[PDB]
């Protein structure tokens, strides 16, 4: 059963640059002349769309700066130049020997200037409360690079505990990244304090970002 | 246009069967082999079994062997994939592919379905609470506001959400679903104009296929 190793594991770029990537293979997938290695784009939420087959091809409806070079065992795709669109996993499929096997997929990363966040804070629901439930929501939107630590604090003091949080991968028109997080407590609870308060802090800027709910208004 | 809508997939339990389908539509079924693919949780791809033009012969990946079936009816433009004896393994998302047919050996898959979810596991379906994420009645407005949408307590995956029906698409997050106690949570949020709401209306919708819910939730201030 053949193996694909695909390098790197991610790839940083800036727009309009150049990148490539490899793939080798376990054994040769060569017949015929023809080389049976094919390349795939997924975009998160999205099925693999076919970029490359047989090594060489451009599938139809691909746009040009997309190409593949290699034979035997080494292949490589090369983007040029890299458009913001193309934020993407790529993977390397071979076809020449029943199993079909894919590689592992290369991450395709986006380099821009440095963004600062959008934050917002979210009191609970009223629905949610009359359920017994209370959750605190901050987005932080629109930022880079990735990196970003968020705290919560009720009254001044500080919370760990039914705090989740969530990342997206990078946007596809402006490459910047994005994240949620939620403070989940007992209505309870939540109704003996005052202050709720999520604290971002980012590359961006020395001090932290903060926003704030009261529920004195 | 090509189209390859699959579906049947659901929450089983261990040692369970399911049938997945995919009506193929566009373009001629029989000229072209088939395959299933699945993508697992940590986003390996796996091919899993093929069909020739046919349906004389069949090849299957070595985890599914002696498990699944795979078969086309070329009447009815129908592939299908009978799994049985279920493993957590087995847990992906299923999508059905075309291969190219090119002469000279063997081919590529040039057109994919959007994939149907199974999730094998012995917990319990579980409907979502949706939950509107209007504004704090202090906050100041400056040009764009933030509204959002919290989906929380759910089981399986997939949930899908959407504002305003579609009519609403850029401006929006929509955050991967994280599991806490063996219930997932997950948050959109999205962003407009000052002026467009509260004057215009602002709805999220969530649908979870599972639980066969569908809630619609219209963000109001407080």
């Amino acid at each position: 059963d053949i193996v694909l190793t695909q390098s790197p594991a991610s790839l940083a770029v800036s727009l309009g640059q150049r990148a490539t990537i490899s793939c080798r293979a376990s054994e040769s997938v060569d017949n015929y002349g023809n080389s049976f290695m094919h390349w795939y784009q997924q975009k998160p939420g999205q099925p693999p769309k076919l970029l490359i087959y047989r090594a060489s091809n451009l599938e139809s409806g691909i746009p040009v700066r997309f190409s593949g070079s290699g034979s035997r065992t080494d292949f490589t795709l090369t983007i040029n130049p890299v458009e913001a669109d193309d934020v993407a996993t790529y993977y390397c499929q071979q076809s020449n020997e029943d199993p079909r096997t894919f590689g592992g997929g290369t991450k395709l990363e986006i380099k821009r200037a440095d963004a600062a966040p959008t934050v917002s804070i979210f009191p609970p629901s009223s629905e949610q409360l009359t359920s017994g439930g209370a959750s605190v929501v901050c987005f932080l939107n629109n930022f880079y690079p990735k990196d970003i630590n968020v705290k919560w604090k009720i009254d001044g003091s500080e919370r760990q505990n039914g705090v989740l949080n969530s990342w997206t991968d990078q946007d596809s028109k402006d490459s910047t990244y994005s994240m949620s997080s939620t403070l989940t407590l007992t209505k309870d609870e939540y109704e003996r304090h005052n202050s709720y308060t999520c604290e971002a802090t980012h590359k961006t800027s020395t001090s932290p970002i903060v926003k704030s709910f009261n529920r004195n208004e | 246009e090509v189209k390859l809508v699959e579906s049947g997939g659901d929450l089983v339990k261990p040692g369970g069967s399911l049938k997945l389908s995919c009506a193929a539509s566009g373009f001629s079924f029989s000229s072209h082999g088939m395959s299933w693919v699945r993508q697992t949780p940590d986003k390996r791809l796996e091919w899993v079994a093929l069909i020739s033009r046919g349906g004389s012969y069949t090849y299957y990946s070595d985890s599914v062997k002696g498990r699944f079936t795979i078969s086309r009816d070329n009447a009815k433009n129908t592939l299908y994939l009978q799994m049985s004896g279920l493993r957590s393994e087995d847990t992906a998302i299923y999508y059905c592919t075309r291969h190219k047919g090119l002469r000279r050996g063997t081919n590529a898959m040039d057109y994919w379905g959007q994939g149907t979810s199974v999730t094998v596991s012995a917990a319990k379906t579980t409907p979502p609470s949706v939950y509107p994420l209007a504004p704090g009645s202090a906050a100041q407005t400056n040009s764009m506001v933030t509204l959002g949408c919290l989906v929380k307590g759910y089981f399986p995956e997939p949930v899908t959400v959407t504002w305003n029906s579609g009519s609403l698409s850029s401006g929006v997050h929509t955050f991967p679903a994280v599991l806490q106690s063996d219930l997932y949570t997950l948050s959109s949020s999205v962003t407009v104009p000052s002026s467009t709401w509260p004057s215009e209306t602002v709805t999220c919708n969530v649908a979870h296929p599972a639980s066969s819910t569908k809630v619609d939730k219209k963000i109001v201030p407080r």
